[PDB]
C-alpha cells in the first residue's frame, strides 16, 4: 500500500475526487490518500502540502480557480519540467477523429513562462523570452525515456526553426543528440504548421510529439480537441526528485459546483496515468477498461457527453471494475 | 495587357507555374509573366532584384522558396524577407468546404486575415550567455490597427456578419492586449459587424469540433500561421487553398499553406487547384474579373468530379489530367 497527495481543488473538484476515490476503493488498488489543500500564502505553497508531496512523491489534482497562479507555484516548487498529455479516441465518445493515439511532451519551465513584456514606445510592445540548452536537453532525454518506457515507436520534434533559427534550432540540436543515443526510437522533425495541417487530416500518422514552450501549449489543446475536449483529457507533470503530479486540465465548473451533474473521466484517466507511472499496471488497465466499457454502453453517460447523474456513472464503473 | 512578376520557387512551384501559363493561354488572359528566380542563396542581390520586379509590376504570383533551417541564423527566410520588405501586411486566405471534396466537416466558410510582418517573424534572437537564446519580438499599434481595419472592411464588402479576433491576451497581456484593443477600436466604427474574440488555444479546439461557428477571423502573425494550416486541413489540405499577401500598393499571390512540396515534385501528382485559384485571386486584383470567373468556375467544376482528384485528396489522377479537365471546362463556357 502507498500514499498519494490528493488536491480536490474548487468547484466540481471535490465531487469528482470522491468519485475517483470510490472507484480506486472498489478496485482494491494499493493506494490510500492524504488529502491536502493548496493556497498561495506569504509567496509560496502551504507547509503541509509541500511536505505531503515531498514524502508521497506523487500527487493527483482537480481543477483550481485562478486568484500568482497555483499551477505556477506547483511548477516552480517541484521543478515540474515536463508536461505530458496522452490523447486517445474514446470508443463510446463520438468525434470525427477516431484513429487518435498521440502523446504530447511539452517543456514546462521556460519559453513563454520566462515571459517579460514592456512598452518600448507609445504603441509598441516588446516581449522577451528564453530558451536554454539545459532545459532543451532535459525535455529531449525525457521524451525518449517516456517513449521507451511506454512502448512508443516514433518521436517527432515539433518546431519553427525556419523562422526561430537560434532558439528552435537549439531545441532541435539537443533532440538530435538524444536521438543519436536512443537509435531504437524512430525520430523525425516537422514544422509546427505542417504538424497542424496534417494533424486535422490524419492524426494517426503521429505518435509522440516533443516540443518547447516558446509558443505555449496550443498543440496540446488541439490534440485534446480531436478526442472530445479537456473534459476527457488526462494530463501529468514530471518534476525533479522523482516528483510527479497528475491532474485534470478542465475548468472548475462553478455553475454546477454543488449539483450531481459532473463528469470525472479526465481526473480518473490522469489517476490511471499515475498508477502506470508508479508501476501499478494491472489496476491501471482494469480501471481504464472499466471506464471505457462504461462509456461505450451509451445508456449511462453524464449530461455533457445523456441525462444520468455523476454517481450513477461512477457506480456503473465500480460495478464493472469488480469483474476482475 | 498587364505584366505580372512570376517567382517559380522551389519544389512543385515551377511545374505548377507551367500549368498556370498553359491555362491562361487557353483562356486568352491578357497577362504576361516576367519570371524572376530566387535561389535560397547565400547572396541577396537576387531577392533585392525580385523586390524591384514586384515594385515595378505591382503584382506577382509566386511559388514557395524553401528555407534551409540547418543554415546559420544570418541566413533568413527569403519568403519572409520578400513579404516584409514589400510591407505586404495582410495575409488573407479563404477556406470554404468544396462539395466534391469530402472531409470530416462541411459548411465551412472562413476568411482569415493575418498580420504578415511583425511578431516572431521580425524578432531578434541572441545568445549573449552560452546556452541561453533570448528572443525579442515586437507587436505594434499601427500594424494591429491596419490589419483590423483590413479585416472589418473585407467583412463589410463581402457581406459577412462577424469578425473574431484570435489572441492570447490571457498570457501576453500587454502585446496581445494591445492587438485586441486595436480590433475593438476599429469594431466601434463597424457597428453592423458582430465582434467577438477567442483565445488561440480555445480557437483550435473549436475548429476541429465546430468550425462552422467562424466567419471572419483576424489575428497576429504566429496564430495566423497555425489557424491557416488548421483551416486549410479541415477543407481538404494544402492542394486546395489560395493565399494573398496585400500591401497598400503591392500584392503577391501564392498557395495558402506556403508549402514547397519537395517530396511530391516532378511526379505529375501535385494538386494544381490552390495555385490556379491563387492566379484567379490575382486576376480579380487586376480587374480581370470575367477571366478569373471563367477559370475559378472551371477548377471548381473539375474538383466536383472525384475522377479528377489527385492523391492528396484521395484521388488517383495526375496533375496534367486535372489541368486537361479545367481547360475542357473553360472551352465549354468559352464558346
Ligand atoms: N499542391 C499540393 N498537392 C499535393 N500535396 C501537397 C501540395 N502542396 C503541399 N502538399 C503536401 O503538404 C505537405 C507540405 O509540406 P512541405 O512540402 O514539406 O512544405 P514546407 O517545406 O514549406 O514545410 C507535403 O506533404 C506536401 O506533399
Ligand atoms: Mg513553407
Amino acid at each position: 500500500v502507498q500514499t498519494v497527495t490528493l488536491i480536490p481543488g474548487d468547484g466540481i473538484g471535490p465531487e469528482i475526487s470522491a468519485a475517483v476515490m470510490k472507484i480506486f476503493d472498489a478496485a482494491k488498488a494499493p493506494i490510500q490518500w492524504e488529502e491536502r489543500n493548496v493556497t498561495a500564502i506569504q509567496w509560496m505553497i502551504p507547509s503541509e502540502a509541500k511536505e505531503s508531496m515531498d514524502k508521497n512523491k506523487m500527487g493527483l489534482k482537480g481543477p483550481l480557480k485562478t486568484p500568482p497562479s497555483m499551477n505556477l507555484l506547483l511548477r516552480k516548487t517541484f521543478d515540474l519540467y515536463a508536461n505530458v498529455r496522452p490523447c486517445v479516441s474514446i470508443e463510446g465518445y463520438k468525434t470525427p477523429y477516431t484513429d487518435v493515439n498521440i502523446v504530447t511532451i511539452r517543456e514546462n519551465t521556460e519559453g513563454e513562462y520566462s515571459g517579460i513584456e514592456h512598452v518600448i514606445v507609445d504603441g509598441v510592445v516588446q516581449s522577451i523570452k528564453l530558451i536554454t540548452e539545459g532545459a532543451s536537453k532535459r525535455i529531449a532525454e525525457f521524451a525518449f525515456e517516456y517513449a521507451r518506457n511506454n512502448h512508443r515507436s516514433n518521436v517527432t520534434a515539433v518546431h519553427k526553426a525556419n523562422i526561430m533559427r537560434m532558439s528552435d534550432g537549439l531545441f532541435l540540436q539537443k533532440c538530435r543528440e538524444v536521438a543519436e543515443s536512443c537509435k531504437d526510437i524512430k525520430f523525425n522533425e516537422m514544422y509546427l504548421d505542417t504538424v497542424c495541417l496534417n494533424m486535422v487530416q490524419d492524426p494517426s500518422q503521429f505518435d509522440v510529439l516533443v516540443m518547447p514552450n516558446l509558443y505555449g501549449d496550443i498543440l496540446s489543446d488541439l490534440c485534446a480537441g480531436l478526442i472530445g475536449g479537456l473534459g476527457v483529457t488526462p494530463s501529468g507533470n514530471i518534476g525533479a526528485n522523482g516528483v510527479a503530479i497528475f491532474e485534470s486540465v478542465h475548468g472548475t465548473a462553478p455553475d454546477i459546483a454543488g449539483k450531481d451533474m459532473a463528469n470525472p473521466t479526465a481526473l480518473l484517466l490522469s489517476a490511471v496515468m499515475m498508477l502506470r507511472h508508479m508501476g501499478l499496471f494491472d489496476h491501471a488497465a482494469r480501471i481504464e477498461a472499466a471506464c471505457f466499457a462504461t462509456i461505450k454502453d451509451g445508456k449511462s453517460l453524464t449530461k455533457d457527453l445523456g441525462n444520468a447523474k455523476c454517481s450513477d456513472f461512477t457506480e456503473e464503473i465500480c460495478r464493472r471494475v469488480k469483474d476482475l | 495587357r498587364h505584366t505580372v512578376t512570376m517567382i517559380p520557387g522551389d519544389g512543385i512551384g515551377p511545374e505548377l507555374m507551367l500549368h498556370v501559363k498553359s491555362v491562361f493561354r487557353h483562356a486568352c488572359v491578357p497577362v504576361d509573366f516576367e519570371e524572376v528566380h530566387v535561389s535560397s542563396n547565400a547572396d541577396e542581390e537576387d531577392i533585392r532584384n525580385a523586390i524591384m520586379a514586384i515594385r515595378r509590376n505591382r503584382v506577382a504570383l509566386k511559388g514557395n522558396i524553401e528555407t534551409n533551417h540547418n543554415l546559420p541564423p544570418s541566413h533568413k527566410s527569403r519568403n519572409n524577407i520578400l513579404r516584409t520588405s514589400l510591407d505586404l501586411y495582410a495575409n488573407v486566405i479563404h477556406c470554404k468546404s468544396l462539395p466534391g471534396v469530402v472531409t470530416r466537416h462541411k459548411d465551412i466558410d472562413i476568411l482569415i486575415v493575418r498580420e504578415n510582418t511583425e511578431g516572431e517573424y521580425s524578432s531578434l534572437e541572441h545568445e549573449s550567455v552560452a546556452g541561453v537564446v533570448e528572443s525579442l519580438a515586437i507587436i505594434t499599434k499601427a500594424k494591429s490597427l491596419r490589419i483590423a481595419e483590413y479585416a472589418f472592411k473585407l467583412a463589410q464588402e463581402s457581406g459577412r456578419k462577424k469578425v473574431t479576433a484570435v489572441h492570447k491576451a490571457n498570457i501576453m497581456k500587454l502585446g496581445d492586449g494591445l492587438f485586441l484593443q486595436c480590433c475593438r477600436e476599429v469594431a466601434a466604427r463597424y457597428p453592423q459587424i458582430t465582434f467577438e474574440n477567442m483565445i488561440v488555444d480555445n480557437t483550435t479546439m473549436q475548429l476541429v469540433s465546430r468550425p462552422q461557428q467562424f466567419d471572419v477571423m483576424v489575428m497576429p502573425n504566429l496564430y495566423g500561421n497555425i489557424v491557416n494550416n488548421v483551416c486549410a486541413g479541415l477543407v481538404g489540405g494544402p492542394g486546395l487553398v489560395a493565399g494573398a499577401n496585400y500591401g497598400h500598393v503591392y500584392a503577391v499571390f501564392e498557395t495558402a499553406t506556403r508549402n514547397t512540396g519537395k517530396s511530391i515534385a516532378n511526379k505529375n501528382i501535385a494538386n494544381p487547384t490552390a495555385t490556379l485559384l491563387a492566379s484567379c485571386m490575382m486576376l480579380d486584383h487586376l480587374k480581370l474579373h470575367s477571366y478569373a470567373t471563367s477559370i475559378r468556375k472551371a477548377v471548381l467544376a473539375s474538383m466536383d468530379n472525384e475522377n479528377m482528384h489527385t492523391p492528396d485528396i484521395g484521388g488517383q489522377g495526375t496533375t496534367s489530367e486535372a489541368i486537361q479537365d479545367v481547360i475542357r471546362h473553360i472551352r465549354v463556357i468559352n464558346g
